[PDB]
RNA sequence: ACUCAACACGGGGAACUUUACCAGAUCCGGACAGGGUGAGGAUUGACAGAUUGAGUGUUCUUUCUCGAUCCCCUGAAUGGUGGUGCAUGGCCGCUUUUGGUCGGUGGAGUGAUUUGUUUGGUUGAUUCCGUCAACGGACGAGAUCCAAGCUGCCCAGUAGGAUUCAGAAUUGCCCCCUUCCGCGGGUUUUACCCAAGGGGGGGCGGUAUUCGCUUGUAUCCUUCUCUGCGGGAUUCCUUGUUUUGCGCAAGGUGAGAUUUUGGGCAACAGCAGGUCUGUGAUGCUCCUCAAUGUUCUGGGCGACACGCGCACUACAAUGUCAGUGAGAACAAGAAAAACGACUCUUGUCGGACCUACUUGAUCAAAAGAGUGGGAAAACCCCGGAAUCACGUAGACCCACUUGGGACCGAGUAUUGCAAUUAUUGGUCGCGCAACGAGGAAUGUCUCGUAGGCGCAGCUCAUCAAACUGUGCCGAUUACGUCC
């Protein structure tokens, strides 16, 4: 139908932004959602484990509880699972986080931008970026940037191999942002929008 | 009725699994195959103001979704039809709506 | 039209790493650089292809120039 | 919000709600109990009468009925379309649609610097080529992506054709070509040519009078439809032009001929542009129980109230369809499904949305009613649009006229809890209200374009001269320059 799609649609959205938003510091990235019939299967895709699924499987419990009140699902037709994405470098989401969190804890501008970008093209990535905007100096607002590596910007070849990420920084005098990119080594499968390469 | 198995999705490259390879329990395998397939694929268009307030040279974005639809048909097997569906489950939104 | 130094170097690294094509056709040549080349643009593989011939041509008279001895 | 980047813009077409604003009344949505309340406690709700806009226990009288958190007092918490966009995030617009931006190594200078990124040609393009102390990279350009035109494989019981057989109906056309000979005219004897007639040759009713989307039997097919993944040209020639170069012009080939056509995306550096009326996006402040909170409470106001200026839109001044009447043919994108009540058994059917047919109709429209289908390529739907066409002997006749309607009165039905400041349709009267091609000035356009014409989606009980999208009818001029 019509209909069927933007069910799933909605119910996607919902999801994702509840994981988002309340489990943070885990290097929380991406999820999937998918039914076998009379199942649902929600994968959670997070670079660190141990805290997303709790000492002894109380926190997984949980989530799946919540959901299941919300969507109107019974039990055995709801499941929850968890999964390291190791490489965590290779992530707009994670490294977001991270860095969000040092600059709530009053570490300076520069210095928690450069560990970034460190971690990140140690992991193997073809280059980065981070943007921070917001109070900083004071008055009159700021924006810098801090740039390595190469990456495109045009086409929807930067929308296959660079995705992105934005968060905020709650602090006194002023919001802050915070931003990063990331290009991957790699596409979502494979695919060159340009390089023309002989094979002798 | 007859056995009717359509099949909708979001996208292709899930379908064509689904389908063109994995009905294959019911296709030469081991009884007849009449193969109908593929329906017009519509297209759900949401048109939508740019600027979150009420300044700027008046810009739009048009946003598209991509609806697929498949549908092949079987002439009477006597619970086979348990089989040739339950093999591919396979894909993210995919459904499969059975007659 | 002009065309871009992308398409230019490419050709080139061809017209010297093979003659298993010498031909004046665009035909004969494109079946060549397809199974050669990995671009994903069949845009460009015409492009390629279509330059190569241009090359052999004059490779028939005096010096291309620019493109080994 | 105020030059271009305010002014059919804030998805802003608001009856209530929405809603900020005005008059009046109500409720705690004051968490957290440190400080006070015996079995009655502190407490909640209310019929009747009165107060009151209120058959609103708001409040009082009266009595009954109930968790002890509810209740009383300070501290504190909270909510806010309150303030500040010159505290701030995010997003958007603009600078700027122009071709621009940066570093490494090498070279030159004692170095501020420069070369690369330059005089020239070329291209929409820092696009390429040539010269050359530069070489090799990264962003922007290009390419990758989406739609359109052509095509291959695929496919039909939701796409649509072919043949056969039966049945039904009309029951009629308001033959032709080629050639030879003869003779009378025109002929200058003659050759030549025209009229008339006759003969010969060749076509031919072919294995076919014609017509049924309800008019049915049988059989077969994929040209037309649908769609996923793929094919499909600066090639070729003019040896013109150009430097052999980069390319350029004309022609050819072809479905398509030069960014194939139309979009989306888009660097570096910025603006004290806009937004605190998008958000559990927010710093600091303001307000807090007789509130700036909540108030879906009653009434009014809102982009609405009326000498006047301005912006955008739509309809006209008619006889190039032009205007009232009639008959004929004819378009494509798109839209609809679930809301704890109901009846179903043991864990779930139907209806709230569209539209057809029939009736109403033994007498206007608009309305009314019963039945049926469709979850969408099945129903609506063979989607009978309007522009348009007419050998329709149609009316009309150059007039502010039968051109245009603006205003204005009466009657009626539907929508909704509520249409009064007429809400929307639908027929009578008002037309004797403007207006007869429009000054200075000014807007954006190069081919399926300009212009004319209609439909759907959007908003949403109801109402679109708006916006977004699709189709039909379809031109004139230029293809140049820097004023």
């Amino acid at each position: 139908k019509k209909r069927m799609i933007i069910r799933d649609g909605v119910f996607y959205a919902e999801l994702f932004e509840f994981l988002k938003r309340e489990l943070a510091d885990d290097g929380f990235a991406g999820v999937e959602h998918r039914v076998t019939s009379t199942r649902t299967e929600i994968v959670i895709r997070a670079t660190k484990t141990r805290e997303v699924l709790g000492e002894k499987g109380r926190r997984i419990r949980e989530l799946t509880a919540c959901l299941q009140q919300r969507f109107h699902y019974k039990e055995g037709k709801l499941q929850l699972f968890a999964e390291r994405v190791e490489v965590r470098g290779l992530s707009a989401m994670a490294q977001a986080e991270s860095l969000r969190f040092k600059l709530l804890s009053n570490l300076q501008v520069r210095r928690a931008a450069m560990g970034i970008i460190r971690h990140v093209m140690e992991s193997g990535a073809k280059g980065c970026e981070v943007t921070v905007g917001g109070k900083i100096k004071g008055q009159r607002a700021k924006s810098m940037t801090f740039r390595d590596g190469y990456m495109i910007k045009s086409g929807t070849a930067h929308k296959n191999f660079v995705d992105v990420a934005t968060r905020h920084c709650h602090l006194r005098a002023g919001t802050l942002g915070v931003k990063v990119k990331i290009m991957l080594p790699k596409s979502m499968q494979n695919e060159e929008e340009i390089l023309p390469d002989v094979i002798t | 009725q007859r056995v009717l198995v359509k099949m909708t999705s979001r996208n292709a490259k899930a379908v064509e699994n689904v389908m063109t390879e994995l009905l294959l329990h019911a296709r030469n395998e081991k009884v007849v195959l009449r193969g109908p397939v593929r329906l017009p694929t519509r297209t759900l268009k949401v048109t939508t103001r740019k600027t979150p307030c009420g300044n700027g040279t008046n810009t739009w974005d048009t946003y598209e979704l991509k609806i697929y639809k498949r549908l092949v048909e079987l002439r009477a097997p006597t619970e086979l039809v348990k089989k040739i569906t339950s093999f591919p489950i396979d894909a993210g939104v995919d459904v499969a709506i059975t007659i | 039209k002009i065309r871009t130094k992308t398409v230019k170097r490419a050709s080139k690294q061809l017209v010297e790493k093979y003659f298993s094509k010498l031909n004046k056709d665009f035909y004969q040549n494109k079946r060549v650089v397809m199974d050669v080349t990995i671009a994903r643009s069949k845009k460009l593989k015409n492009k390629i292809a279509g330059y190569t011939t241009h090359i052999m041509k004059r490779l028939a008279r005096g010096p291309v120039r620019g493109i080994s001895l």
